[PDB]
């Protein structure tokens, strides 16, 4: 037991709980990587090294606009430039190269076998990743003020606080590796920040999961349910008043109406 | 840091636990947002 | 200084002062208010005896503050010991009157509902429900696995600063239906949003 960890072999799961997969287990320099259903396959095993590289099949994950354009690929650590194979993982689920600051690891589609790319970082739910060996959605209740539970109301189209009822289906949420919070009874449906407003703040509702930057959330150590990246906002119970039936997206202040607990 | 059970609901319990965390957790030393226990009081 | 005093008062207005070692966050000793006796765990630090309740006659207990020792002395596991409002009231009472039969059980109740609750949000919230609904519960693997792995989770969090939020070792935690969740990184809300205080192991930074 030691506070320096040298290398670690784990998995990376992203959009729609799918995994980062080196396409058809290919070993060649320039073999491209795709989103694919998670399994124990060697090409879904990713090893992180203290040098900052992230590797499968003994080769390094890499991005270079001159050589590969927009596409993310595995390539030899000896051959490639040290700039192009170094990586950073953030608590909010962003995987990115420190040299290519505007860009972030992306899956432009939710479907399997889709080539992974380095797009412009909008902190979108298609740019959200969980590094870790447990890839499954984490299912629980989400508890706010007055020990009340978030409930999916109006045929899974709105969201607000109700008195907790154990094993009520509409009070169960599934937290996915992409940072989406999804209706347990319908996994095509995401907690989303709407265009509709209350007191000039976006109201939170349930819409179809579309991989936007309105449907990516991170549970932080401060007890907030927040948007990733800068210009951060938090989920909050409007006016600390459960009777308003309105959850809105507010500037973070860490008060009770912005505090939540995952009851798993 | 007191807890009275006659004057006790969910809200006062949470406030009490909140104060224990305040007093035992470092004001400046945090990792990923999570406080490390204080070296002294 | 090192020891954090803390008072709990029952429905019968009997109050006790409990001392916590800030280094481990463990209970070391306690005194019933207006009493000539105090009671120290067998493994209380030397400094506890030196500095706390020197006013009083310091008695040393038959067990230590580890969960195993407490379970052994209570004759039962944390997985069968009821928590809630009335259990806490009973526990405070039994410490106050120094009832030798029920001391270890009473400590298990108080430690979980105060110290373990302070460490984890999941435990805090479980206890808060028992207050609001006035309904007792028995901890299962979700609570127990958090209690047992706190030190290890704290270590892995510090260790994770050296390699992109990845743990040096797997921690085995459970959800409310007793399903295993093997955690090997900080990128799980059951760690990052749960752990409210961490044990110091190493001098690291984020
Ligand atoms: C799913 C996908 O994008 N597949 C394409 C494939 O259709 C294309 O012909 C090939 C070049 O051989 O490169 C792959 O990335």
């Amino acid at each position: 037991n030691e506070c320096l960890v040298e290398t670690r072999t784990t998995r990376i799961s992203g959009r729609d709980a799918l995994c980062v997969d080196v396409a058809g287990a290919l070993t060649s320099d320039g073999s491209r990587l795709i989103l694919y259903p998670c399994g124990q396959q060697v090409n879904q095993k990713w090893t992180f090294h203290s040098d900052g590289t992230v590797r499968s099949l003994g080769k390094c994950l890499a991005t270079n606009n001159s050589k590969f354009g927009n596409l993310v690929v595995i390539y030899d650590c000896s051959k490639l430039a040290a700039e192009d194979i170094s990586w950073d993982v953030s608590v909010g689920g962003t995987i990115m190269n420190p040299n290519y600051e505007d860009l972030a690891l992306t899956s432009n589609k939710a479907t399997r076998s889709t080539n992974l790319t380095m797009e412009v970082n909008t902190y979108s739910a298609s740019q959200g990743w969980r590094v870790g060996n447990y890839v499954q959605p984490i299912i629980g209740s989400i508890v706010g003020l007055d020990d009340m539970c978030l409930e999916a109301t109006d045929g899974n189209t709105n969201m607000w606080l109700e008195e907790c009822v154990p094993n009520q289906r509409e009070q169960s949420w599934a937290l996915y590796s992409d940072g989406t919070i999804r209706v347990d009874d319908n996994r095509e449906l995401c907690v989303t920040a709407s265009s509709s407003t209350y007191d000039n703040w976006k109201v939170i509702t349930i819409l179809n999961c579309d991989g936007s930057n309105n449907q990516r959330w991170v549970f932080l150590a401060d007890g907030s349910i927040s948007t990733p990246g800068n210009q951060r906002l938090a989920m909050d119970v409007a006016r600390s008043d459960v009777d308003l039936k309105k959850i809105i997206l507010h500037r973070p202040h860490g008060d009770l109406n912005q505090q939540w607990v995952l009851f798993y | 840091a007191n807890l009275r059970l006659s004057e006790a609901n969910s809200g006062t319990y949470k406030t009490f636990i909140g104060r224990v965390r305040e007093e035992l957790g470092s004001e400046t030393y945090r990792l990923y947002g999570i406080p490390v226990l204080k070296h002294s009081l | 200084n090192r020891f954090y005093l803390l008072t709990l008062t029952s429905n019968q207005d009997e109050s006790i002062t409990l001392a916590i070692d800030v280094e481990d966050m463990v209970a070391v000793a306690y005194q019933p208010a207006g009493s000539h006796e105090s009671y120290f765990f067998l493994n209380a630090p030397q400094i506890a005896f030196h500095t706390l309740f020197t006013d009083t006659h310091q008695n040393v207990l038959n067990f230590d503050n580890t969960f195993k020792s407490l379970e052994n002395a209570a004759g039962t596991t944390r997985q069968t010991i009821v928590l809630g409002v009335d259990p806490l009231d009973f526990a405070i009472s039994n410490l106050f009157n120094a009832d030798p039969k029920l001391l270890p059980l009473s400590f298990l109740v108080i430690i979980q509902m105060v110290l373990e609750a302070s460490k984890f949000r999941f435990i805090e919230q479980s206890v808060a429900y028992s207050f609001k609904n006035e309904k007792t519960f028995l901890p299962d693997l979700a609570i127990v696995s958090l209690e047992d792995n706190w030190s290890e989770i704290s270590l892995q969090i510090q260790a994770s600063t050296s390699l992109q939020g990845l743990f040096g070792s797997v921690v085995e935690l459970y959800n409310s239906n007793n399903e295993l969740i093997e955690v090997d990184s900080i990128y799980y809300p059951i760690i990052l949003a749960n752990v409210a205080l961490q044990l110091y192991h190493c001098q690291v930074s984020t």
